[PDB]
């Protein structure tokens, strides 16, 4: 009796599995690794902080390599709970990673969101949100620091820990644009908040220091680092009409092997808005009360999951003219591909297309190589907005293919990519291989 | 002691142009 | 006179006007001060 | 078209990911493993049972190998919802691990409350919650039985399961120390409940029984496992004040590699509070409300993320008088370094810094070793205690150097560290390499 | 800084840093076969 | 552990030599001063090694 | 244990020899080996009037 009774319960179908075993599970070897230490340290940032404004820094060499780089603002609220949203990244607006002078990347404020969107994830999520927002309902007045990590191919893991050590020739900078105007923090929609405080800022970056070994090897050999990119291109939605389902083709003028594309269509006046307004309880400033307008979003509840208020209907990619793959729905981009593909959960109005088996990895795993498609096209459809957004009955009753009046407010179209480049370094200079 | 390689990499398909960067050495005694 | 003008860079001697660029390779590591007040005991066994 | 229209797409930047191939992610090889089998067996406890008493048990050798232990407890709400808080962890009050007559490592329940806090999430996390309080609302007399995982190195992974039968002369035993108090079980704040029915207790193993030449060679071959222990030390913190930010130089008697320290400030009249009481939802009994008392927490909601109800306002590690980092803020330690590090969410109050790249792991990833530093001192500087906690305002909407009066009933500080050694195990006997 | 945690090197710092045998700042990918995934409508037969 | 009752021990391998042995006990006055006599004493009935 | 005397309350002794009291030694702690040596105490809660 006991487990012994099924040790013994063996015989030919258990060959496969446990025959001439290789491992076991009840013994584990750790590996032996080059000593190393961490430290954060921060950076002098030049230019004045302020909203509006560009700064940048040029990192500091103190250490060998270079990994995480967390922004730090200090933001105030110049109105109540639920008047903001991640303000921390509508703050900043941009960061662009020059190495060498050239420019090896840049992120925006938008795919920061798009970015979270597709790829945060549970507590991960949370936690990450109770750094760039206020999360326990304070009130206006209210001054907290955020931290925005940055999400450069470096920021994400200590495999591509930039050599600033192999660089002994080149600068490494970053450069900071801050938005004119964050939500619930200077601005509240169009309108000025009065005394609002401009930002604190301070951005620090995670050191490695090795030991001699290594410190040596990284100064004395060239390197090779397969590295992601992201492109963006910014264009203008075939804005959809309750007379009308708008249709778009997109010429996508994307280069190098792309793991994946993303994509949301936004209303620019709100920071993370992908989707319709509408008096549905989380889907409009005063939804649910009499007070509830559908030209202006609860903020602090801007995102939401409910489709019925996004807009693109269906999508296909095109290779030189050709289908990629079938016309799917939006909802396929929606809330399958990353279902498949990521294992998180995809707000409303932003859209994911993988051509990797895991798009949310480092390692690579399939790629379309849009530096040999003479034509990459994106070809989307969109709802028809007749449902008035004011009629709660008229937005949760309705149908597959039709949304918001409120819904042709979401003008913007932002396409993004994500690519692999490779990065050369050798005898203390750098950059990449690929234009 | 830098190691100056080749950087053994595949053949560029249309052009045979590229950006060289050759190494450098900046010490003056 | 000659006027030398010497650049930047430490742990050499005069003679070098620049050693590194950005991130010169000379790295001092601190002295780990009280290291022999330190005993480090290994551990035994009792009988069995 | 379709899917051939990408491959075709190729040149020379997909060399670089699929020139000279060496896997193929559609076909998969699976290591043969040995066999072997998993019992659950129930252990004897010895001395009574009940709150207060100190229970031991020892190891039976039913199987070869032991990993999983979880500790069932039945306890009786001695109250209604809202009135417990992780009672059957507050309830088992320590553990001690003895192999071989010697204390390999002790764990505390403040170190499970902290451990769960920092290092698990999403729905682990929750089932966690699930198997050791009271969550679907349950009303007083409700008779639960709760499980309590013990997270000693080798309930982590099977790699470090204790091996029995490699300690043929050794006993391997369990010390736990029942808490004299659990609230809303036995105890409602410094109140007796009367009747509260006494603890039930029982102890399980899980057990590894392996096949013939795994045994054979466990019982034969030397052994080394490179295993965590715990370093926990109570102080005294420098309580802040209305009038003042304390600051406090803690001496940290803390030995051997360590992954990461961890902290936390608490009321220790209430299990599990980090943080401050107050007139805001869950921040205290009856929080929002008439009754709203910020002398006792709500104990069903006693943890929270709000960050303004948390006293550390900054602070740095030194080794030998020297910053380790530069000084950071409390939201630092207590959001981004878990962001960095862990990848879920830690409620305020609790605090991570990490020597470590994945201090979560089994696989060391960097290391602080004491046993070659002098001096290793933490160094923190609290909040200044003003914010008068009944009044909502005063705290949501109020600065980051400020916390509310209340906060200065949080005067226990438990400080952790979370080191490696060696278990060494041979000719029946084993125990650890370093002191 | 970070330098003083380098030097605080013992005996027991053997087991995970002596002989080392991996780095972590130094990522080697797989190579793959190349590959492409398409979704594709089947016929489904039956009312 | 009670009035009456009997308990043992199985002395722990925890050194390589043992000597004193102390039996620890809590018990309480159930009258005033005058009322005990060595009660700890007493209570220890009796040891057998 | 340690010395065969009577001592009052409020001092303590814990000696990590087997005869404090004489000069051999029967035995010692070297804390000239030791780097974090720490004396910890629980105090009686001050209720009694």
């Amino acid at each position: 009796a006991g487990g012994l009774s099924q040790l013994v319960a063996y015989g030919a179908q258990d060959v496969y599995l446990t025959g001439n075993p290789q491992i076991t599970f009840f013994k584990t070897v750790y590996r032996r690794y080059t000593n190393f230490a961490i430290e954060s340290i921060q950076q002098t940032i030049n230019g004045s902080v302020g909203f509006g404004n560009k700064v940048s820094t040029q990192i500091s060499r103190n250490g060998d390599l270079i990994t995480d780089i967390v922004v730090e603002f200090v933001l105030t609220k110049g109105g109540n709970g639920g008047t903001t949203y991640y303000p921390a990244e509508e703050l900043l607006q941009d960061v662009e990673l020059e190495i060498g002078g050239q420019r090896i990347d840049k992120h925006y404020n938008d795919w920061f969101r798009t970015y979270d969107a597709l790829f945060r994830m549970n507590d991960d999520r949370y936690n990450y949100r109770r750094m760039t927002d206020w999360v326990n309902n304070e009130l206006v007045g209210a001054q907290k620091r955020f931290y925005v990590p940055l999400i450069f191919f470096f920021n994400q893991t200590p495999g591509l820990a930039l050599p600033l050590i192999a660089l002994q020739y080149h600068e490494v900078k970053l450069y900071f644009t801050l938005a004119s105007q964050v939500q619930g923090v200077n601005y509240n929609g169009s309108s000025a908040i009065a005394g609002a405080a401009q930002p604190t800022m301070s951005v620090w970056v995670d050191y490695i220091f090795l030991d001699t070994q290594e410190r040596t090897r990284f100064a004395q050999l060239p390197h090779e680092y397969l590295i992601e990119q992201l492109q963006f291109t910014g264009s203008e939605t075939a804005t959809p009409s309750a007379t009308t389902q708008a249709s778009q083709n997109i010429r996508l003028n994307f280069n190098h092997p792309t793991k994946y594309l993303a994509w949301n269509f936004n209303n620019p006046t709100n920071y993370g808005q992908y989707t319709a307004l509408a008096n549905i309880p989380g889907a409009c400033s005063g939804a649910g009360t009499a007070a509830a307008t559908v030209t202006t979003p609860d903020y602090g509840n801007t995102g939401t999951y409910n489709e019925q208020l996004a807009v693109l209907d269906s999508a296909k990619i095109q290779l030189n003219g050709q289908d990629r793959f079938a016309t799917r729905k939006g909802s396929y981009f929606n809330k399958v591909q990353p279902y498949q593909s990521i294992g998180g959960v995809t707000p409303a109005g932003v859209y994911l297309y993988s051509f990797a088996l895991k798009p949310a990895g480092r390692q690579p795993s399939g790629t379309c190589n849009f530096s040999r498609i003479d034509n990459a096209t994106l070809s989307l459809t969109y709802k028809t907005c007749s449902i008035d957004a004011t009629s709660p009955a008229a937005v949760l009753g309705n149908t597959e293919t039709v949304t918001a009046n409120t819904a042709t407010l979401l003008t913007a179209l932002n396409i993004y990519a994500k690519n692999y480049n490779v990065l050369r370094i050798m005898s203390g200079m750098g950059g990449l291989a690929y234009a | 002691f830098v190691v100056v390689g080749k950087f053994v990499e595949p053949i560029p398909s249309n052009p045979g142009q590229d950006f060289t960067l050759l190494p450098m050495d900046q010490t003056y005694t | 006179t000659e006027q030398l003008r010497v650049g930047p860079g430490l742990g050499v001697g005069p003679e070098v006007a620049a050693t590194g660029g950005f991130h010169q390779f000379y790295r001092q590591l601190p002295l780990n001060i009280n290291e022999y007040k330190l005993t480090q005991l290994p551990g035994r066994l009792v009988p069995g």
